[PDB]
């Protein structure tokens, strides 16, 4: 929850070496590491408005990796062992981002 | 937007907006959702085991059956050959 | 608003307004209300377990028998080429 | 100054390429895994089609 803390918020690209604890519909209970390969985005990188909402959430890194691990174990939820396996990637990739586009 | 409802729960009260709800985790506590569905699981995934296991028996079954089935023609193809000088054998003979 | 009632719970006492009412969980406290429900989560997973252990035995019996199924055509078109040259086996024979 | 955008670029290549080499590899039989092994193993790190 509060672990790290430092005066800087990094907005170049990074990860987070985060592992989940997801089941899917077979019940199946398996843990899995996770990067969430993510970067900060600012269109108008002079703007105090746009460049404030920056440090809107002051855990950046926790609500990223609880959003992306919800979603993941939610949409897996929806899967067989055989189905999460198979597809591993490809339903985990469409899971975080689920869309048509 | 069966359907999906909307992407604001606000209360009117004091303006406070719930813009998303996000739940985590259902845990249920007790022991005996745990390791009874979890014999559920053993039943849920043996039935992934015994369905690739079948598949590959008939996959063999494949290998096997199409085996002896040129088996048969070939048998047949060298008798074919073995008859056809028979002729010489019995002509002579 | 079967049918919706209304959004407001009003005391004409003191004008006091009970917007909304909210219920958390409902506890109940016998423990034979508990597990004996519990064992009726037993059944109610053991079922969803039997449903789909019996799926997916009827998929690996989709595998098994449409494997069966070509197995026959295939002994069959097997069987027909060495029918086929057999013809020349009972010729020359 | 994009270079220096990861701080452990050596790290996010190997964890990229071993993620999405797992997940392809995850879809195929040991048989299969072991026949192709490199022919799957390089079309899982850039899977496409040209």
């Amino acid at each position: 929850p509060h672990a790290r803390r430092a005066l800087c918020l990094l907005l170049g690209p990074d990860f987070f070496t985060d592992v989940i604890t997801i089941e899917t519909a077979d019940h199946a209970r398996l843990q899995l590491q996770l990067a969430y390969n993510w970067h900060f985005e600012l269109k108008n990188r002079n703007d105090p408005a746009e460049a404030a909402k920056l440090f809107s959430v002051p855990d950046f890194v926790g609500d990223a990796c609880k959003a992306i691990a919800s979603r993941v174990r939610g949409a897996v939820a929806s899967v067989t062992f055989d189905d999460f396996h198979k597809n591993s990637a490809r339903i985990i990739r469409m899971a975080v981002f689920g869309f048509e586009m | 937007s069966l359907p999906k409802a909307r992407d604001q729960a606000v209360f009117p009260q004091n303006g406070l907006v719930v813009s998303s709800v996000d739940v985590q985790s259902v845990e249920p506590v007790d022991q005996r959702t745990r390791d009874a569905l979890q014999r559920s699981v053993q039943l849920a995934i043996e039935i992934t085991t015994n369905s690739q296991e079948a598949a590959a028996k008939h996959e063999a079954q494949r290998l096997e059956q199409e085996a002896r089935g040129r088996l048969e023609r070939q048998k047949i193809l060298d008798q074919s050959e073995a008859e056809k000088a028979r002729k010489e054998l019995l002509e002579l003979e």
